[PDB]
């Protein structure tokens, strides 16, 4: 597949500005895949390093945005959850 | 044993509450006659499985300690003259449970200490906060009223 990054401006309302660019083009098969290489295969690829794996899970995952008002205490307890509970790096 | 702790700390008894402590974890902290070390040092050894139900368990309980008696360490130290100790504890109070009555109180009390450190631009801004999240606006107020003594405000004070 080749790949196309299209651009386009909000603020003039004439469309004038319709810019692109062709940022390149991936090669992939199954000898590839057969070798790992550009998967992601959950826990033995747990020490996140290359920090594109990182941004594929942050790609490919539902995300959902949530707000937490405790409006009679103060709420701490989140990073005691997030590292304790859910053993967060 | 947090309900003993609780006991002891409403009637005063921290030299024995160190000691049930120091015995519960490893007595190897036995120079350790802080408190606030050895109740964060104290670990609730399970989740606490299907069992009986509570109205309360003991990470419940032993957050409310840690609160506690931190709060009551930076009070003694504050008016016994150490307003130096006091900060240290006072965000420990915040750090943790903090029902903001609670909060409210560790305001005005970090009013009261940079007051009595020569700071009353830091010591304005905890009493600003206290003001807002506070339905209790009295102990604010009042440490304003001193402060505004301490400099000469004599008309702000008077309106404080």
């Amino acid at each position: 597949c080749t790949v196309l990054l299209q651009i386009m401006e909000r603020e003039s309302g004439n469309c004038p500005k319709d810019r692109y660019v062709v940022c390149g083009r991936v090669f992939l098969s199954l000898e590839d895949l057969s070798t790992g290489k550009y998967l992601l295969t959950f826990p033995k690829k747990k020490p996140i390093e290359h920090m594109e794996d990182l941004f594929a899970l942050l790609a490919a995952f539902h995300k959902s945005c949530f707000q937490i008002t405790s409006p009679g205490y103060a709420l701490n307890s989140m990073k005691v959850w997030l590292l304790e509970h859910m053993k967060c790096e | 044993v947090g309900l003993q702790a609780a006991l002891w700390l409403s009637a005063d008894r921290l030299g024995d509450l160190a000691l049930l402590l120091e015995t519960l974890n490893g007595s190897q902290s036995g120079a350790s006659k802080d408190l606030l070390l050895l109740l964060k040092t104290w670990s609730p050894p399970a989740e606490e499985l299907d069992a009986p139900l509570t109205l309360q368990d003991a990470q419940g309980l032993k957050d409310v300690l840690l609160t506690a008696f931190a709060y009551r360490q930076g009070l003694q130290e504050l008016i016994t003259g150490n307003p130096d100790k006091a900060l240290s504890s006072l965000h420990e109070a915040a750090s943790g449970l903090c029902p903001r009555p609670v909060l409210v109180q560790v305001y005005t009390a970090l009013g009261s200490c940079h007051r009595k450190m020569g700071n009353p631009q830091r010591a304005l801004l905890y009493l600003v906060a206290a003001l807002k999240e506070g339905s209790a606006w009295g102990p604010p107020l009042l440490e304003a009223s001193r402060l505004y003594q301490q400099l000469g405000d004599t008309t702000a004070e008077l309106e404080s």
